[PDB]
RNA sequence: CGUAAAGCGCACGCAGGCGGUUUGUUAAGUCAGAUGUGAAAUCCCCGGGCUCAACCUGGGAACUGCAUCUGAUACUGGCAA
RNA sequence: GCGGCCCCCUGGACGAAGACUGACGCUCAGGUGCGAAAGCGUGGGGAGCAAACAGGAUUAGAUACCCUGGUAGUCCACGCCGUAAACGAUGUCGACUUGGAGGUUGUGCCCUUGAGGCGUGGCUUCCGGAGCUAACGCGUUAAGUCGACCGCCUGGGGAGUAC
RNA sequence: CGCGGGGUGGAGCAGCCUGGUAGCUCGUCGGGCUCAUAACCCGAAGAUCGUCGGUUCAAAUCCGGCCCCCGCAACCA
């Protein structure tokens, strides 16, 4: 069965959206001190700093599997690294 | 085992970086670009993959050390916890510079390491002033944390499987020098030429380490049960 | 089994703040005669140090070459930097005829007959360096009937 | 022939050198054969004679050239389109 | 080499689409022309600047650097000169060989949604691969792979001097 | 004292001749393997080449002695 991987491919991209500032929804895979693994389906996940997450009482409201609005900002800063911006996301609200 | 290009898809295999970073020698597995981003081509990656499989599945038939090599963030601890799963040896921090060429010098660093780790757990002395004695153990630890994967590795290994060939562009050198074949997950700006076995595809994304790392340990354990 | 030479030793500096430090080059060559050759550097402060170092660094880093009956299979063209080096076969009985960086090469590498001539700079380390990639950049009849995609004969 | 000696300060341009592609013809270059000649000695090969060798000597090859004749038409030239 | 603005006369380059000629081409010894600055000749002009020169200083000395003046010259017209580190220290012409970031000047297309996106020509700056190089470096504007033609080199000094 | 040959990790053999690099087999300790022992694998340990010297930039090799070993040696009522 040669369902095409452009047959394939073309799907995907109706799926995510890939422009610079979109919101995206992204699963918590992992909480740090100071970083939070967000997936979005892009070539990395996102090590999104724990300071965006804190509210102004400094509480850390996630749990990880959790998903969370994401501001996509860059796909690759030339490391291959998919720059997420939640606390960018936070404007829209 | 075998892996699905849907799979591999859902893993996100088929992103690569930037087009300006790119590596012209990459050029045969690029399927296409959008959004200035180069994406590989899934048909190259699933009969590579396959063929890459069947040598390490050899390779483990005959009792071969394979070194599982990836450093980056992203994949040290997925490659330290894979490579333990199949019984095979693995270096999840930075690459010592001359592990493979400078083996006499890492034996000897080994030699040391066994002995330290004999005085502070069979020794178990630490009477040497509570000073001397929690440095010696400080020692212990950094030689631990460099050379944990490797320490029982013995003689130089039979192939090598890294991640990022290009940012791990020095283990593939010394390989290459001593005639080792090496396995690599080549993303678009890296170089394929030092590759024996080269797989194309995202070397950045835990999900697609993990599928990669995954698979080759299944395959393994498989040759290794034969 | 293997064979060895010392091409050249040569005595350097270094000209540090208390004044010059002097250490020793070698240059030496080893073979198994019969069509494997390698050449290794080696430098240290002391003339044996340097040869020993050399040598070991010889036994390794050594190529093969497709001789014939001790004798080249075509004339070949070697250039490492300045130095030019010709060597081209000859009848059994002729001797090895080359200059001194040549004629240790040769000689441990089993080529019994061979006519060579070496132009530009004869400095020993580009001159060997020069005629050990030339008898490398050498094919025989059978690789280059199974590159060319035929038969001996139909190559003769 | 960037820095070691060595690219005219730059341009136009006569003589000269070089010439995309296709067909026909020619046969100048080129190629093949044959013929004449290329003195003898010398050099080279196989021999012979001085007791050996130097030396002498028989036959051959060579003298890489030139001219004429007869053929070939790929390439180069001429002519025609 | 060319730098305010305007007019007049005039040369080249590039692009788009189409038509036309039908090898009409490349290089070029000698030859001819152009050729910074200084300089020369005739005649003007002369604000500023300024070799020479005058003076004041500095200095062991100061035929210099520094200061105050200042002639030729610098400017115009017409001739001559014909040289520069006249340099990219890289002759002209053609073909071929991975990439990236730009600048400048055309042109085609898509939603111009709003200076956007995607192609395709010319010239140009930087970085860098293979390759090359003695090394430094050059690297599609080559010093890479080649082809045609031309100029020049042959140890340093004597000497780009003598005749 | 005769002649010849040999001596090399604890044992058995290459290495010697041509001067530059110590290898092969058993044993021993440990680990993997095996349910276990054993066999097997991964390692690791163990000679200064009998010793004394000489030569040489440098010796297991080349030179000599001593020390043994092995073999031969015409002569026991
Ligand atoms: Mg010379
Ligand atoms: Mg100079
Ligand atoms: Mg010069
Ligand atoms: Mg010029
Ligand atoms: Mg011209
Ligand atoms: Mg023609
Ligand atoms: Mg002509
Ligand atoms: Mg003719
Ligand atoms: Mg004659
Ligand atoms: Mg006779
Ligand atoms: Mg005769
Ligand atoms: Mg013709
Ligand atoms: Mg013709
Ligand atoms: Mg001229
Ligand atoms: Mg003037
Ligand atoms: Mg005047
Ligand atoms: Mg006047
Ligand atoms: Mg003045
Ligand atoms: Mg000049
Ligand atoms: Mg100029
Ligand atoms: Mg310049
Ligand atoms: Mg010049
Ligand atoms: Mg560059
Ligand atoms: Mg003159
Ligand atoms: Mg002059």
């Amino acid at each position: 069965m040669t369902e095409s991987f452009a047959q394939l491919f073309e799907e995907s991209l109706k799926e995510i959206e890939t422009r610079p500032g979109s919101i995206v929804r992204g699963v918590v895979v992992a909480i740090d001190k100071d970083v939070v693994l967000v997936d979005a389906g892009l070539k990395s996940e996102s090590a999104i700093p724990a300071e965006q997450f804190k509210n102004a009482q400094g509480e850390l409201e996630i749990q990880v599997g959790d998903e969370v609005d994401v501001a996509l900002d860059a796909v690759e800063d030339g490391f291959g690294e998919t720059l997420l911006s939640r606390e960018k996301a936070k404007r829209h609200e | 085992a075998t892996v699905s290009m849907r799979d591999m898809l859902k893993a996100g295999v088929h992103f690569g970086h930037q087009t300006r970073y790119w590596n012209p020698k990459m050029k045969p597995f690029i399927f296409g670009a959008r959004n200035k981003v180069h994406i590989i081509n899934l048909e190259k990656t699933v009969p590579m993959f396959n063929e890459a499989l069947a040598e390490l599945n050899k390779i483990a038939s005959r009792k071969g050390k394979i070194l599982f090599v990836g450093t980056k963030r992203a994949a040290s601890e997925a490659v330290k916890d894979a490579a333990l799963s199949c019984d095979q040896f693995f270096v999840n921090h930075r690459w010592l510079g001359g592990m493979l060429t400078n083996w006499k010098t890492v034996r000897q660093s080994i030699k040391r390491l066994k002995d330290l780790e004999t005085q502070s757990q069979d020794g178990t002395f630490d009477k040497l002033t509570k000073k001397e004695a929690l440095m010696r153990t400080r020692e212990l630890e950094k030689l631990e944390n460099s050379l944990g994967g490797i320490k029982d590795m013995g003689g130089l290994p039979d192939a090598l499987f890294v991640i990022d060939a290009d940012h791990e562009h020095i283990a593939i050198k010394e390989a290459n020098n001593l005639g080792i074949p090496v396995f690599a997950i080549v993303d678009t700006n890296s170089d394929p030429d030092g590759v024996d076995f080269v797989i194309p595809g995202n070397d950045d994304a835990i999900r697609a380490v993990t599928l990669y790392l995954g698979a080759v340990a299944a395959t393994v354990r498989e040759g290794r049960s034969q | 089994e293997l064979q060895e030479k010392l091409i050249a030793v040569n005595r350097v500096s270094k000209t540090v703040k208390g004044g010059r430090i002097f250490s020793f080059t070698a240059l030496t060559v080893v073979g198994d005669g019969n069509g494997r050759v390698g050449f290794g550097y080696g430098k240290a402060r002391e003339v044996p140090a340097a040869i020993q170092k050399a040598m070991e660094k010889a036994r390794r880093n050594m190529i093969n070459v497709a001789l014939n009956n001790g004798t080249l299979q075509h004339p070949v063209k070697g250039v490492h930097t300045g130095s030019r080096v010709f060597m081209q076969p000859a009848s059994e009985g002729t001797g090895i005829i080359a200059g001194g960086a040549m004629r240790a090469v040769l000689e441990v590498a089993g080529v019994h007959n061979v006519l060579a001539k070496a132009y530009g700079s004869t400095n020993p380390i580009n001159v060997v360096r020069a005629t050990i990639d030339g008898l490398e950049n050498m094919n025989s009849p059978e690789m280059v009937a199974a590159k060319r995609g035929k038969s001996v004969e139909e190559i003769l």
